This record gives C-alpha cells, structure tokens and sequence, in this order.
C-alpha cells in the first residue's frame, strides 16, 4: 500500500489518480462475504461494470452506458478491513460457530 | 496455651514527611555527627540518612506498649515454670527434616 | 412507516405482566461515590507555557 | 506449569482494566530546552524539592513495593470499567450490534429479527466508545484515579477504542449476551467502598 | 442473571416446574492444595484436624 | 558580598514558549462528536 | 502478552524559537563553557552549539510521561517473573536470521 | 562524544536524532549503583524494553507494545558524571562512598 | 553495622526492614546484664518470643 500511495497525484482532467473510500471500522457481515463484495467493488469501476457483451454480441439494458470512474481504493484506516478480508470462518460445524 | 485464643501484633509501618525540608542537608548533618562512630563516606550512613530525612514513623511510641506487653509475657514464661532449666525453656532451633 | 430511532442501552429486561424492569445501570454507586455526568469532561492540560 | 496458569484461556475473555486500548504517540522530551537554560544560568536546576522526596524515595523502597500500589491502582480501575460496562451494556451482542450485525445465540432466533423493528433504532461503535471513554473518565476521577484515556482520545495522533473489537462476532456467538464485568461482586464492593452494581 | 447485559428486549420469568436438584452438591467440593487443582468431595473439620 | 559577572539584560531576552505534547482534535471540547450522526433519525444530504 | 493491543510510542521532535536572535553569541557561551570538558573549536562542538541556540524541543519536560511509562513497565516486567534468572529474563539479541 | 554531537542532526521527521539528557551534578549514589542505571537507560529505548520473549514465545503484558523512542544521550555538562561511572569504590578514597 | 545500614528499605507492607532503638547514653548496669538484656532484646521479636 506504501508503495501506491507514492503513485497517487492529479491527473491532466484536474482528477486525482484513483478514488479512495477509507474505512474505519467494517461492517460485521461474514468474511466470504467481505471477499466478494471488495470483487464487486473492483468491477464497479470499469467500463460497463467488467462484464462482456451477453446479448447479440451488444451490452445489456444496465451494463451498456456505464463509462466507469477511476479505480476505488480500500483504503483501511485501521487494520480491522486487513485482517477481515483473510478471516477464515469455514470449516468449523460447532453450534455458535458455524456460518452458513 | 491450649486455650489463649488472643494474639498481639505490631507494624513497623513507616509514612512521609518534611514536604519541603532539602533531604541532602539532612543527610549532612547524620552523617557529620556520627563520624565519631561509623565511618562517615559509606554507603550505609548515606542510606539511613536518607531514610530519616525522607520517612518518619507512623504511630510510634504509641506501640511501645506490645514491645512491653511482650517482655512482660516472656517474664512471666520463665517465672511460671517450675525450674528454669533447659528441659523446663525450650528454644526454638532450626530444624531440617527429620528434627 | 416505523421510524427510526437510537438505541437506548439501557436494561431491556421485561418481566411479564409487571411490565419493563427497574433500570439500574450502575446499582448503588452513583448513590456511594456520587454522581458522574460523563457529557461533560475536562482534557487536562498536559503541556504548558515556558 | 504454563497450563496451570491459565495459558490455556480463549484470549477474547482477557479484558484490560480500562475496557479500552491505546495508541499513543506524544511528543516527548528533547532536552533542549533544559541545556539552553543551563548555559544562560536562567533555570540550571529544574528538578523541584517535591521530586528530591520522591527521588530519595525510589532509593531504599523495595520495587515489591510499587508492585502492591499498581495492583491495587489496577483493580480500581476495573471497578470503575464494570460500572461502565454494567452502564452501557457492553456485551458482544451489544458491540457486535453497534456493527451491523445481530449477534445471538440463537441461530434461527437472529434470522428473525432481521424483518422486524430490531434494525429500526441503530447507533454507532463511535458514538458507543465515546460515550463509554466520557462516563469512565468522569467516574475514575470521582474515585481520584485521574487517568488520560479521555486526554489522549482528544489528541489528533492518538486514537482510543474499546477492547473487544479485535475479535470475531460471527463466532462465539452463545457467549453473546454476558458482560464484560470481569471482577467478583465481593471484589466489586471491596474497591467501591461497599457499592454495588449487581449483587 | 448479573452478568445478562444486550440491547434486545426478552421477558425474564421462571420455567415450569424448574426446581430441580444440582448434579453434585458444590458446598462439599473444595481444593487440597494451592499449587494445583486438586478438586473432588472433602471432609475432615474435626475436633482435632 | 559575592560581585560576578553577569549578562547584561540588554542582550538577552525573555521569550514565552508554549509546549503541548499533542495536536487537539477538531470537536476538542465535544465529548461525543459522534451524537450529530447517531440522532439524525431522518438522514442527511 | 497475548491480549495487550495497545502501543506507546515518543516523539523526540523539535521547533525553531525566537526572532532576532544572536546565535553566534550563545555559541561562543556553549562552547567557552564546556571547556575543561570538550574541546571548544571543534565541529561537534560547534553543532550541538547551534541546535541547542536556534532550536527547542515540542513536548519538553511535559513529555517525559513516555519515559516513565517504560521505566515502569520494566521494573514490572522484571519483578513478576518467578525469579530473575538469565532463563527468566532474555535479552533481545542480534540474530543473523538464522538464529 | 564530540563525533557524536557532529552527526546530531535532525531528522526528516521533524525530529532530533537522539534524546538529550544532559546532566550536571550527580545524585548521591554508589558508583556500581550508578553504573547499572546507566543500564536501564540505553535498554529503555529500545523496542519492547531491550527485552526477548519471555512467557509462550511472545512478550509479557508490560514489554509488548513498547515500541521505544530515540536513544538516550547523557551529555554531561560537568566532568562529575565521567568520573563518576568510571570509579572503583573498593579500598581508595578517590572522593567518593566506601562501599565494601 | 555500615553495611546494615545499606541494607535498610521500606518492604512491600510499607514497613521499614527493622527496627532501630537508638541507644545515645546507657544506662550504669553491670555490664553482664547489658549483655543478658540484649539476648532478651533479640529474642522478643521471635514469633512466641523466640
């Protein structure tokens, strides 16, 4: 992260470089969910939200017209999204310790 | 002593005083007047003259009634026996296992 | 619509027809070492002028 | 010997005496200033006959000595973080809930109160410790502790949160309405001259 | 029921026919020794010992 | 008596300085700055 | 150690101070004084004699809180383990990376 | 000490390189008393105290999280602390305490 | 005695390690019972006197 921080600037547009959404303290929803959510929140950014042409080699009625932004970054002001997102939760059948 | 049932204790309990009184001219002056007995450039007179300069005693020559309670308890130890012998006063020893 | 509103946090103990329970946060001690009112608090000062 | 002292123990029910952690980073001594003031003759000593006491006082006391004050400074402290904590209800379901999250043990139970008036009132993890780091500051005063855990949360390079937040919620999950009072109520009233928050 | 805390809201109220006896009886449990946990039914408050 | 010599008040001069051992957050005097969000029951713009 | 989570750090910074200010002046106090101690006319000398005249330090005497926070924390650490043997107390030692 | 005070500068941080402790009159000590002092203040600087993991392989509650500062400079202003830390207070009166 | 005095601290009671009875002028006892009540001063610290 140290290392992206150092590429950060303003861009010709007046622009910065990216688009940082800090978090403090992180929603306590179960960690795969955490995992596909930042996957989500990835694709958001690109072109027609990263999909491909599904219909009649065109976009969809939802996916065509999005332009996108400049990329998101995660940027954790605490280590609570860090070690969220590499939580490990499955594996474990015990009753008040399973997650479905 | 089958039946005493009443024991006695004393504290050396000991506070602060002098909130202002320069603890290093104290120190000089314990350790000035006792020259003539220990030696004064020692670690010793500079520790317990450090000690009186800085910590007084917290309710004493009022506890000198245990010290006196006590020597009139061993008075009487040896005065209730029916000869002062050593099979009649024990001392206690240190002993290991076995006694 | 239900509107929203904040949590409280107090006791939410209800013992049936008698209705919610006597909220007793901190017991007796705000009648012993006396009352607290943590909305207001002093930073104190650390540094200073020299 | 390790596992008779408790090595063993779920290190989530370890609590620190203050219900609270710590990031401290303050400005310190250079000794600059006491050197300048040196050389100008201003202020060559600055140590105060108060500190010559105290200084004396380090010399011939035993550090078991300190130890006794500090373990006795440390169990006031938690009386005064249980009286918080027995305020606030600071549990896991409690902190767990300041996060988006209903947190029970039981399963079904919480799967339920997802469409229902649960999630209309709502409140924050900040708003929770602000409120926690305000009351115990006000109470540790009044027993004449006067700690900075309150100073230190208003300094823009030091950032206090409660202790319990490291933890995984989605969990442990039947140990989610028990409080984090940590001391016996008889090691309660032992500290708070007698005061008692349940019984 | 002292260390119940949370922000939901249940009714507290005693179940039916509740009053049932312990598994072992905690009073005549204690430990033999400080070092370690020894633990099990003890005895011996005699006039002597 | 004891004469020294001494620095003469003309050149040296007094000079107050202020030492904090921290920068004070924005909302110093406010104990729960977070109470403008937690009660805005509506929403915000 | 396994439940602590909470971190002190000290910042040993500075400031500059004043204006109109004469620091050749102090220099030649600095350096003229600590004479029979370090030579005068060195450039260490001359160094410490500048920082010392231009710059003054942010925290102070308010800030030796961190400094006996930690001369605390090893009086503690080292009176609580059973006895202080050199198995008891390790002290961190310059590994090559293997050990 | 004066190659010492030639490299004293100041950091990017905004920060002196070392702490300066600067002593002019010695507190009435023994000398091997002093010495040992003189221990604990080069150790307190260092990260967790100067100390290694003591108890399961990690540190105690009072060493972890100490993560130091610069290290202490004991700049004497008089020659009292040199002479001081160097003497032997065993059989010679060099003008300080008899400790046998 | 100097290297008794060096070992004179306030103990984890907040005690001092002993106990001093200054003695500045003596009383005229024959000097075998200045050592016969020495013994006794001695022993009245013992638990059960010794």
């Amino acid at each position: 992260m140290e290392t992206v921080m150092a590429g950060l600037q303003k861009t010709v547009m007046n622009e910065l470089n990216r688009v940082i959404v800090s978090i403090a303290d992180v929603p306590k929803l179960p960690a795969h969910r955490i995992r596909n959510l930042i996957a989500v929140l990835a694709a958001v950014s690109k072109p027609n939200l990263g999909f491909d042409a599904n219909r009649l080699e065109d976009h969809s009625c939802f996916t065509k017209g999005w332009l996108g932004f400049n990329d998101i970054l995660l940027f954790p002001l605490t280590v609570d999204l860090f070690d969220r997102v590499v939580a490990n939760e499955a594996g474990v059948n015990d009753a008040g310790f399973i997650v479905p | 002593g089958r039946a005493a049932r009443s024991t006695v204790r004393m504290e050396s309990r000991i506070q602060s005083f002098g909130e202002g009184k320069d603890v290093d001219n104290f120190m000089a002056k314990f350790h000035n007047q006792l020259s003539g007995v220990y030696e004064r450039r020692s670690e010793g007179v500079a520790n317990f003259g450090r000690i009186l300069a800085t910590d007084t005693d917290l309710g004493g020559t009022s506890g000198l009634s245990v010290v006196f309670n006590g020597l009139l308890r061993g008075l009487h130890h040896v005065s209730t026996v029916p000869t002062p012998n050593v099979a009649n006063l024990p001392i206690r020893n240190n002993r290991d296992g076995a006694g | 619509y239900k509107e929203t509103s904040r949590v409280s946090l107090t006791s939410m103990i209800y013992v049936g027809t008698a209705g919610k329970d006597l909220s007793l946060p901190t017991g007796t001690v705000e009648d012993i070492i006396g009352a607290v009112d943590g909305m207001r608090r002093v930073v104190r000062t650390i540094g200073g002028q020299t | 010997s390790m596992l008779r002292n408790w090595s063993w123990v779920n290190v989530h029910n370890v609590h620190s005496v203050t219900g609270t952690s710590e990031n401290v980073v303050l400005a310190g001594y250079v000794g600059l200033s006491r050197t300048h003031d040196y050389i100008m003759d201003t202020r060559s000593t600055p140590a105060t006959s108060q500190g010559r006491r105290l200084a004396a006082m380090f010399y011939y006391t035993n550090a078991d000595k300190m130890l006794s004050l500090t373990f006795g400074l440390a169990g006031q402290l938690r009386a005064a973080a249980d009286t918080t904590v027995a305020k606030f209800q600071i549990c896991p379901h409690t902190i767990a809930r300041a996060q988006g999250y209903i947190m029970t043990d039981n399963d079904p139970l919480s799967d339920e109160l997802k469409g229902t008036d649960f999630v209309t009132e709502q409140f924050s993890l900040a708003g929770l410790t602000n409120l926690y780091l305000g009351y115990f500051d006000g109470l540790a005063t009044r027993l004449g502790i006067y700690d900075l855990r309150y100073t230190y949360s208003e300094y823009a390079e030091c950032r206090v949160e409660l202790h319990g937040i490291q933890r995984n919620f989605l969990t442990d999950r039947l140990d989610a309405f028990v409080s984090y009072k940590c001391l016996h109520p008889i090691m309660f009233e032992y500290y708070m001259c007698g005061a008692n928050i349940s019984g | 029921l002292f260390w119940m805390a949370g922000t939901t809201r249940v009714v507290l109220c005693e179940a039916a026919n509740g009053y049932k006896p312990m598994a072992y009886d905690i009073s005549q449990t204690s430990f033999w020794n400080r070092e370690n946990g020894l633990w099990a039914f003890t005895w011996g408050e005699s006039e002597k010992t | 008596i004891k004469t020294a010599p001494v620095v003469p008040p003309t050149e040296q001069r007094d000079m107050v300085q202020e030492e904090r051992v921290g920068t004070p957050v924005k909302n110093a005097g406010n104990a729960n700055p977070a109470a403008d969000s937690d009660n805005a029951t509506e929403g915000v713009v």
